[PDB]
């Protein structure tokens, strides 16, 4: 806390004097309204403050006071089902306090101080505590929110609040040190929350959608990009992961968005259903939301506030799914600041920190054993969103130089009515190699081969419509009309996943193994059939194409028998065609 | 009231005043010269040493000995009421219709405020423009920003003027009571020539379109800062009529290129190092603060809808002006030079055009219930018809089957009849009727994006 005054004002930039002993990046409170800002420079007896909000109207001479702390986030009960802007302010409370428009200098709290939470203590006096350990528990919707010792804190427990109903402000646990621990702590957003140990991508991130699960899968805590261009169903695909992923919590930061793009999220989400519970998915999601004209600084903090929040929920030992969209828009924000900081524009319309930072953020991803000992993860799915349809964007390069997979969406596929519109030729996965052990162990000894056989027929389908393209389908050997026709079968019955469907909405590795194995079974019985003088067209008449066709629609529980009988029907129906 | 006479320096648009710690940053100021003439400026920087004022008009006449600055107001505000209809102002919003200066129910910061995202509302109702290519294919929906992408030469003024005359809300299609539904046009012209002003006035009077509009006309020869203020004045009056008076407002902003051209200028003259292709680094944010002042809000019957209009410098959709406007607005309508020679007006080709909020503005209760599908077919069947044109193009004619011959004559007449309507005001029904008699050129089984029954209704 240091007490200076405004010496100069030029736009969002302010020079405070007399702020002696102020520190780099500490948050300041500027003018009589107490507008929030950061010290970006210390020169003698003056501090250059970058004001997060519109300064217009401020007069030289007004108070400027240091909060003594860098930009931080409040980490406790109160965030789930919440809607924050890019610097952790609840937009709901703001609306209530100020109305339809956002008034500058409004001071609400990330975590509601009035709400009572049901404390269940898990430590007694004399107990030793280290950072990250569980002090106790509090219900938050479905989740057993763990109250954590801030990292960095430790000592012996002196007293503890008995089970009861408290607010987040109350010292539920007090140390011999005198240190008071509450249901929350604050934490600086640009500093990775510590973990005990960072783990290998040797586990699947289960998304529910076959093509990404089987074809371009991500490890638990991996990262991944999607190019969300219009025409393809970005929303839907994105929303599906939130619903059906092996993740306990979903943080969706999105800032720098079109007001109606963004609004399409605060209205759609409250209507999604949690398949695990039967109630809203909002009750296990934090959304940070931000718009074109909302302040530069929040649009850039956005993914950081979101990654810290994501890290906190990781730290309690859950899997956390974070999707930021749009990541290019974030980058736009990082450009503007760079310019405002009057920095000389780098080559190709972005500051040269762009990559570095895409990584200080992206590399905070990872699956970890937390400070508390539990295991947890943050798997990031960023969107790269340039309507220019240019993969050239230094943004896309840097991102892709870094993520472990790319799920290339394509409005072209959407137009054909193929969903979710991901392109198997454009997309890829980097994690695949080290997930095979888990696969062989958890899906079937012969997982990789079967999926390898599938992507292999895909390539070949892809490179046949190409030599049908310039020499007609007449010039096709028999084995070709087949290759194309199963490539077909895989497209319609294996890459297509109905997202609004009560069953096909989700598919697990086991069912995905079955639907695969059937295709290749049918395939190799046709392979030995044409070679034996059987009509490919007669092959293509077989009523067991429909047992395949209508498999993705069959209950997950009813599938094992459906697979076992259908596998048996591929034999008899082909053995019948002498 | 204070006069500040301690002027230490004048250069370009900037003047410096000593001992002015009491002027607020962003304050509008008055500046009088020896001759007695008075001039506007704005405090763009303030310190203990001095305040830098950026003068509005030329600097000719000012000196350091007989010049005094004084506070006009701490923030630029606008005298606004709902009696601004039929009126006609300039850059700074002072009257130009030879009528009396008006009485305001409030003075609003013309800079406005960002809407709280949580207080918004998916835009849902459509606005009938009277142009089939807009209405049927690329529907403007209430609360949207959908700009026209044009070209120097091309007739945007005419389209601007036309949508202004034709546009209307369709309550009878939504059952809605017409009371909480007045419809107004806020026209904002940036850097127009006397010849074009003459036109827009003429056009607003000719059929009484004026009576429900508020014009903010700014000329090319006006002091450039007035160009920066125009869109702000307009949107101030628009947010006001919309969100306190339940007006559905349609804001037309022509010509945004002149706006952006003024934005940078005010920066070549404020020192600033230019960004991509040489406009201001924060041009994205600035435009955002304009375009984003549109939409619809929970608990309010009214709306603000924008149609910015911009001539791309060399038909280069990748130019900063259209490129950035593109990342902020919700699609666009594009004016094909291609349709301009073939004698077609309004030269709007549907395939590069797109209205991203469309699918939520058409349909049962909003328009007619075949709409959505019919629009998609109409697309599909033109895309499908255009790609055949490329197949049988430069080298040899008549490389075509029977059916693809017929998707072909569906492209010729889709221009002549659909796209080429001149100055007809076509209701959504008439648009869907022509659409349907254009479709039925194809056989039934080819209309694949349409539910089987709809066909039988409007096809026969």
């Amino acid at each position: 806390m240091i007490q200076g005054v405004i010496q100069k004002i030029a736009g969002p930039a302010v020079i405070a004097k007399g702020m002696l002993g102020a520190r780099m990046y500490d948050i300041s409170k500027v003018g009589e309204e107490g507008l929030v800002g950061e010290i970006i420079r210390l020169d003698g007896d003056t501090a250059f403050v970058q004001v997060y909000e519109d300064t217009s109207g401020l007069k030289v001479g007004e108070p400027v006071v240091s909060t003594g702390l860098p930009l931080a986030v409040e980490l406790g009960p109160g965030m789930l089902n919440g809607i924050y802007d890019g610097i952790q302010r609840p937009l709901e409370r703001i609306r209530e306090k100020t109305g339809i428009y956002i008034t500058r200098g409004v001071v609400v709290h990330a975590l509601d101080r009035e709400k009572k939470w049901a404390w269940t203590p898990m430590v007694k006096p004399g107990d030793e505590v280290r950072g990250g350990m569980v002090l106790g528990t509090v219900p938050e919707f479905g989740f057993t929110h763990k109250i954590l010792v801030p990292p960095d804190v430790r000592g012996r427990v002196k007293e503890v609040k008995p089970a009861g109903e408290y607010t987040v402000e109350e010292p539920v646990v007090v140390l011999e040190d005198g240190t008071e621990l509450k249901m929350y702590h604050t934490w600086p957003v640009r500093r990775a929350r510590p973990v005990q140990r960072k783990l290998d991508p040797n586990t699947p991130f289960l998304t529910g959608m076959r093509i990404l699960d089987v074809l371009f899968p991500v490890a638990m805590g991996g990262t991944a990009a999607i190019p969300g261009p219009f025409g393809s169903g970005k929303s839907v695909t994105q929303q599906s992961l939130a619903k059906w992923s092996n993740a306990d919590v979903v943080v969706y930061v999105g800032s720098g968005e079109r007001g109606n793009e963004m609004t399409d999220v605060l209205v759609e989400f409250p209507e999604l259903t949690d398949p695990k519970t039967g109630g809203p998915l909002m009750h296990r999601t934090v959304l940070i939301a931000n718009t074109s004209n909302m302040p530069v600084a929040a649009r850039e903090a956005s993914i950081y506030v979101g990654v810290t929040i994501a890290e906190y929920f990781r730290d309690q030992g859950f899997s956390v799914a974070l999707m930021a969209d749009s990541t290019s828009r974030w980058a736009e924000a990082l450009r503007e600041i760079s310019s405002r900081l009057e920095e000389m524009p780098a080559e190709e319309g972005y500051p040269p920190y762009l990559a570095a930072r895409l990584a200080a953020f992206y590399e905070r991803a990872g699956k970890v054993i937390t400070l508390g000992g539990e295991e947890g993860a943050v798997t990031i799915v960023g969107a790269v969103s340039p309507p220019g349809g240019d993969m050239s964007e230094p943004v896309t390069q840097s991102t892709l130089r870094i993520v472990g997979a790319f799920w290339r969406l394509d409005a072209s596929l959407a137009f054909r009515r193929h969903f979710p519109a991901i392109n198997w030729n454009g997309s890829y996965s980097l994690f695949t190699s080290a997930l095979d052990p888990w696969y062989r162990e958890n899906v079937a000894e012969d997982y990789p081969e079967l999926r390898d056989a599938i992507s292999e027929l895909l390539q070949r389908e892809a490179g046949l419509q190409e030599i049908v393209q310039l020499v007609g389908p007449d010039a096709l050997q028999d084995a070709e009309r087949l290759v194309i026709e199963v490539g077909r079968i895989i497209r319609e019955d294996f890459l297509q996943q109905n997202a609004y469907h009560e069953v096909d909405a989700y598919s697990s590795m086991k069912k995905a193994y079955g639907i695969m194995k059937m295709i290749l079974a049918f395939y190799k019985e046709a392979e030995a059939a044409i070679k034996r003088g059987v009509s490919i067209d007669e092959i293509l008449q077989l009523p067991v194409l429909e047992r395949i066709g209508r498999a993705r629609y069959v209950s997950e529980e009813e599938f094992p028998a459906y697979f076992e009988e259908a596998m048996k029907e591929i034999q008899g129906a082909f053995k019948a065609l002498a | 009231k204070k006069e500040y006479t301690g002027i230490t320096y004048i250069s370009g648009p900037l003047l410096f005043v000593e001992n002015a710690k009491d002027l607020a940053y962003g304050a509008i100021v008055d500046i009088k010269d020896g001759t007695g003439r008075v001039r506007g400026g704005q405090v763009i920087e303030v310190s203990e040493e001095y305040a830098v004022i950026q003068v509005f008009e030329e600097t000719t006449g000012l000196d350091l000995a007989t010049t005094s600055v004084s506070l006009v107001e701490d923030v630029a505000r606008l005298g606004v009421s709902k009696e601004m209809l039929g009126r006609r102002f300039n850059g700074i919003g002072k009257p130009i219709d030879g009528l009396p200066p008006i009485t305001p129910e409030k003075r609003l910061p013309i800079t406005g405020l960002p809407l709280n995202p949580v207080a918004r509302r998916k835009p849902e109702q459509f606005i009938q423009t009277g142009i089939s290519t807009i209405d049927v294919m690329n529907t403007l929906v209430r609360g949207q920003k959908l700009p026209i992408f044009s070209g120097s030469g091309l007739p945007a003024n005419e389209i601007a003027a036309q949508i202004a005359r034709q546009a209307t809300v369709r309550p009878d299609l939504s059952g809605e009571g017409e009371k909480e539904e007045p419809f107004a046009v806020v026209f904002a012209a940036m850097g127009i020539t006397q010849r074009e002003l003459s036109y827009f006035i003429q056009e607003f009077e000719r059929t009484g379109a004026l009576s429900r509009s508020v014009l903010f006309l700014n000329k090319a020869d006006d002091p450039t800062i007035e160009r920066i203020l125009t869109p702000r004045m307009a949107l101030t009056v628009a947010e006001y009529l919309a969100f306190e008076h339940d007006y559905h407002v349609l804001v037309i902003l022509t010509d945004m290129t002149n706006y952006s051209e003024a934005l940078r200028e005010i920066g070549a003259a404020r020192e600033e190092i230019p960004g991509r292709r040489g406009y201001p680094g924060y041009m994205y944010t600035d435009l955002a603060t304009i375009y984003e002042r549109a939409g619809v809000v929970e608990g309010k019957k009214g709306s603000v809808t924008q149609i910015p209009i911009l001539s791309m410098p060399d038909d280069d959709r990748t130019h900063p002006i259209p490129d950035l406007t593109g990342y902020i607005t919700e699609g666009q309508i594009q004016l094909s030079r291609e349709l301009h020679r073939k004698g077609i007006y309004p030269p709007i080709d549907p395939l590069p055009s797109l209205s991203r909020l469309m699918n939520n503005g058409v349909g049962k209760g909003k328009t007619r219930e075949d709409h959505k599908q019919v629009s998609d077919q109409l697309y599909s069947a033109y895309a499908n018809g255009v790609d055949i044109r490329k197949l049988v193009a430069i080298i040899g004619e008549d490389a075509l089957t029977e059916n693809d011959r017929r998707y072909l004559q569906f492209a010729d007449a889709f221009e002549r009849f659909f796209i080429n309507q001149g100055q007809q005001n076509r209701s959504i029904e008439e648009s869907l009727q022509i659409a349907w008699a254009l479709l039925s050129m194809l056989p039934q089984g080819e209309l694949k994006r349409i539910s089987k029954d709809h066909i039988g209704k409007y096809y026969g």
